RNA sequence: GACCCCAGAAAAGGUGUUGGUUGAUAUAGACAGCAGGACGGUGGCCAUGGAAGUCGGAAUCCGCUAAGGAGUGUGUAACA
């Protein structure tokens, strides 16, 4: 009922979202992109882990579905249940046609959705305690299978989900450069109103 | 009714071997890679099953 | 052989029950008790303990004595029903003390980490008194 | 990456006496004679010293696919050595589960013959190598003693026993009767 | 003999450890060859023997005729040992030059039976011949001319019926 | 944890050869960790035994006592399998109870055995289900008394050789104690000398 | 194997060899071999037809210790 990946593997079609003028599109295959523990601070989940895709193709929603199942399996099974969040940073908003059956009127119509990538982008991520860091590598790898191109695992050198490096973390959180809230982060400069900084830093 | 001393001295020669997973090829116990080359000398490996 | 010895071990305790008991299965060994044997062999074996009480039994023509060897989590689930520290230490007293033991301090450890499974005194895991081991250490010896 | 010079050395004991002919390794010990070239491989072979006759063999800007073959070549005049003042014996014992396996030994122990292998009509004929001698022991009550002075005869011929007595169609973790190699030795103990 | 002994102790302790009915109620009840519970033949050949027959034609050959033959019935079975150089029975496993002795039975019953078996499988007349008149066996006919197994078939069910 | 415990090896050794001037050197034979537990116990009243890797015995008492000399002889003798005990009774009462401690050991399998033990034609007890055993060993056996029987004493295992699996495992149900050993002293030693 | 278009190949593997990156162990003696020991509470708790280290749910300690997991696998109905 699908064709294989094959067809639409590369980025060709001028992206083509969901809108006004493309209606009629079946819902995509992945609906969750954030598992595990989303409710962790920001402090037990220091690594963060990524999957870094160096081919400009396009993933199918149900391929990132696929491989974010497996990843949940593994991670669950060696790391607990409790022991790490995951967030697929890929949404499938290029929409993929077909021409079902010669060639006059052949503009297709819509019958998936696919996400495109770039030479640098990650397309999953996982946060979870230092010691995790095989499991996290190993989980990664597996989940790497279920992807038509080729994928590198990266362990950042960020603070979790966090855009700031782990390294300098804890010392401008000490000095309240951040605050922490939910599962980030919030950047703090020093020139807002002068109230504000004093309902912090008292 | 064959003696146990010796039954361990005929299934060294027949049962104790790793078995490649690609190509069933009979393998020493301690074998980690298979010797042929139609697998690829692959380290899908399992042991002999036994006949227990 | 002592005038007798069928010293064999039983897993029952607490409730008669007799026929619940596995005793059947081990009767044939002393050919004595059969079943008189065995409702007397709960009668003294009634209470404390009034769980699992493993028994060490040694015989006596068609009696059989049922001595209790103080297992560790036997007597804990025993005492059970929770401070016990007093109590936790007489139980640290009867039994046979080998432990592999060298001090006072060693079996109150031993004995305190193995009641994991049922707490310790009031509020507090038995972990964290095993650290700090000073209160009554030597008061057995 | 080519090493500058890979060698190693063999003791060679006092009764046997040791010579060479280019790449061709003859040993004089007191059970006869051996002789093996090893024209095949590029190595060199000396003799060391008039006393204590050390063999030595370099490799001389060798890749780790030649470098293998200079123990390799250790180890054979190792076995022609052994081979000449302890000879080799390879006993190996006859496993039957119903059929017992009847073996004669045809002349001067250079032809065995396999009778009653699973109850099977036909005769199993295996021909000794040249300079191996099998026979029938006293000690045990079925397993046959072939010795020699070269291993790879010795072993090779055991081999040819061994894969005779092979069960077809059947499952070989049952059926596991036939006759297998139980110990390799040496004659004379020392 | 070893598997003889296998498997009369495998009957015995079958035996004992059912039929709890030992000594008592009916006494001993298990299978011994000394006892002469136990025989041994072949229905398909026809002949079969017990310890009582060998016993009973080696005094023969050696009222008051059973007590006699029922000492002998436990000489034949078990580990004692008969020396043939000595030509007499010995409880210890080796002879006193040091020349270690078949056990009673396969020394005395079996090998017979092993000369006989041989002589004939392997079609050694002359040996058959010395062996029938040394077995004192009837010679009937249609045998005289048949030879082999068929006249293993024969010699074993005339001597031993 | 590596490190502090290879050095806390080295101030045990250090702190208690300072304090014990009397020593043996013993060798640890098939020695069980359970029947080692009980001489450490049966001990702990007198001496205490000590040791751990032979070349931690040699780097400790070498480099960190040239304040106290007279132990450079232990160095030639702490080879293979060697052992401290640390002792300040009288020599002799503790050598006869290190001799009087010996473990009645049963037979492992694969085990070498350099004693002999026969088992002689006794009744054993043991119910009418054990024959297989005595039959894999070529016993002959007829139960009486609803028991086992060896009929006559047969020879089970000879000094320097191997021990059947089958066979090990007999001896245990036998209950009879087969070749049994423990700890032995080899040498000694006593503010710098050396004795049997 | 062998040259733009071009006339044929992928994902995935290799203890075949070569180079590279990163980490770790090791005279306080690594690695691999050959040889010993591999304990007590405790057949640890809850589940049980029987689950004793090893079908499972959780907990992850203590003492002797050189070291021994309240267990890596084979094995057992459970053991052993
Ligand atoms: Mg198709
Ligand atoms: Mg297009
Ligand atoms: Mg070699
Ligand atoms: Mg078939
Ligand atoms: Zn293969």
């Amino acid at each position: 009922g699908r064709r294989p990946a094959r067809c639409y593997r590369y980025c060709k079609n001028k992206p083509y979202p969901k809108s006004r003028f493309c209606r009629g599109v079946p819902d995509a295959k992945i609906r969750i992109f954030d598992l595990g523990r989303k409710k962790a601070k920001v402090d037990e989940f220091p690594l963060g882990g990524h999957m870094v895709s160096d081919e400009y193709e396009q993933l199918s929603s149900e391929a990132l579905e696929a491989a974010r199942i497996c990843a949940n399996k593994y991670m669950v099974k060696s790391c607990g249940r409790d022991g790490f969040h995951m967030r697929v940073r890929l949404h499938p908003f290029h929409v993929i046609r077909i021409n079902k059956m010669g060639m006059r009127g052949a503009f297709g119509k819509p019958q998936g959705t696919v996400a495109r990538v770039h030479i640098g982008q990650v397309i999953m991520s996982i946060r979870t305690k230092l010691q995790n860091e095989e499991h996290v590598i190993e989980a990664l790898r597996r989940a790497k299978f279920k992807f038509p191109g080729r994928q590198k695992i990266h362990i950042s050198k960020k603070w979790g989900f966090t855009k700031f490096n782990a390294d300098e973390f804890e010392d401008m959180v000490a000095k309240k450069c951040l605050i922490p809230d939910g599962c980030g982060v919030k950047y703090v400069p020093s020139h807002g109103p002068l109230d504000k900084w004093r309902v912090l830093h008292s | 009714i064959i003696e146990p001393s010796l039954r361990q001295l005929a299934q060294k020669y027949n049962c104790d071997k790793m078995i490649c997973r690609k190509c069933y090829a009979r393998l020493h116990p301690r074998a980690v890679n298979c010797r042929k080359k139609k697998c690829g000398h692959t380290n899908n490996l399992r042991p002999k099953k036994k006949v227990k | 052989p002592n005038e007798i010895k069928v010293v064999y071990l039983r897993c029952t305790g607490g409730e008669v029950g007799a026929t619940s008991a596995l005793a059947p299965k081990i009767g044939p060994l002393g050919l004595s008790p059969k079943k008189v044997g065995d409702d007397i062999a709960k009668a003294t074996g009634d209470w404390k303990g009034l769980r699992i009480t493993v028994k060490l039994t040694i015989q006596n023509r068609q009696a059989q004595i049922e001595v209790v060897p103080s297992a560790s989590a036997l007597i804990i689930k025993a005492l059970k029903e929770i401070t016990f520290d007093e109590i936790v230490n007489i139980a640290r007293q009867m039994r046979h003390r080998s432990l592999a033991r060298e001090l006072s301090g060693t079996i109150k450890e031993i004995l305190g980490t193995a009641q994991s499974v049922g707490c310790n005194v009031d509020g507090r895991h038995p972990h964290d008194i095993i650290d700090d081991i000073n209160s009554g250490a030597v008061e057995c010896p | 990456m080519k090493t500058i010079l890979s060698n190693q050395t063999v003791d060679i004991p006092e009764n046997v006496d040791i010579t060479l002919k280019g790449r061709t390794v003859i040993v004089k010990g007191p059970r006869g004679t051996l002789r093996r070239d090893f024209n095949h491989i590029n190595v060199e072979l000396s003799l060391l010293g008039k006393k204590k006759k050390r063999l030595r063999v370099d490799k001389w800007w060798g890749n780790r696919k030649e470098l293998a073959t200079v123990r390799t070549i250790c180890s054979h005049v190792q076995n022609m050595i052994k081979g000449v003042t302890l000879g080799f014996r390879y006993k190996m014992r006859s496993v039957y589960a119903h059929f017992p396996i009847n073996v004669v030994i045809q002349e001067n122990g250079s032809l065995v013959e396999i009778r009653n292998f699973l109850g099977e009509k036909y005769i199993r004929r295996v021909r000794m190598r040249p300079g191996v001698a099998c026979s029938v022991s006293q000690a045990q009550k079925d397993e046959l003693i072939l010795e020699g002075n070269d291993i790879e005869l010795v072993s090779n011929s055991a081999a040819l026993i061994q894969q005779a007595t092979t069960v077809k169609n059947k499952d070989i973790r049952k059926f596991l009767d036939g006759i297998y190699v139980s110990e390799k030795g040496t004659v004379q103990q020392a | 003999y070893q598997t003889f002994q296998r498997i009369v102790e495998n009957v015995n302790v079958i035996i004992s450890t059912y039929g709890e009915g030992e000594s008592g109620p009916m006494g001993n009840i298990m299978i011994d060859p000394v006892l002469g519970t136990v025989g041994f033949g072949s229905g398909l050949h026809g002949w079969a023997f017990t310890l009582k027959q060998f016993a009973e034609m080696y005094v023969a050959k050696f009222a008051e005729r059973a007590k006699k033959v029922e000492d002998m019935m436990k000489k034949l079975w078990g580990d004692r040992y008969f020396d043939p150089a000595n030509g007499k029975f010995s409880k210890s496993a080796t002879s006193p030059e040091g020349k270690k002795l078949p056990r009673t039975f396969c020394q005395l019953i079996l090998d017979p039976i092993f000369k006989v078996f041989d002589a004939i499988m392997n079609f050694k007349k002359e040996e058959t011949a010395k062996l029938i008149e040394k077995l004192d066996i009837k010679l009937d006919s249609e045998d005289k001319d048949k030879e082999g197994k068929p006249l293993l078939k024969a010699v074993m069910r005339r001597w031993l019926p | 944890d590596r490190a502090t415990w290879k050095s806390n090896y080295f101030l045990k050794i250090i702190q208690l050869l300072d304090d014990y001037p009397k020593c043996f050197i013993v060798g640890a034979d098939n020695v069980g960790s359970k029947q080692m537990q009980q001489i450490r116990m049966s001990l702990r009243g007198k001496a205490v035994v000590l040791m751990g890797k032979n070349t931690m015995m040699r780097k400790a008492i070498r480099g960190h006592l040239e304040n106290n000399p007279a132990l450079e002889k232990l160095l030639p003798h702490i080879r293979g399998n060697v052992g401290f005990v640390f002792t300040k009774e009288d020599l002799t009462e503790i050598r006869d109870m290190l001799l009087a401690n010996k473990v009645p050991a049963a037979a492992r399998a694969g085990a070498i055995a350099p004693c002999e033990v026969t088992v002689p034609a006794q009744n054993t007890g043991l119910g009418p289900e054990k024959t297989s055993f005595f039959q894999a060993l070529g016993i002959t056996t007829k139960i009486s008394r609803g028991t086992i029987e060896i009929l006559s004493d047969v020879q089970l295992i000879k000094t320097g050789d191997k021990v059947g699996a089958s066979e090990a495992t007999l001896l245990n149900m036998l209950n009879i104690s087969p070749f049994s050993f423990g700890l032995v002293i080899q040498q000694v030693f006593d503010n710098g000398s050396i004795y049997n």
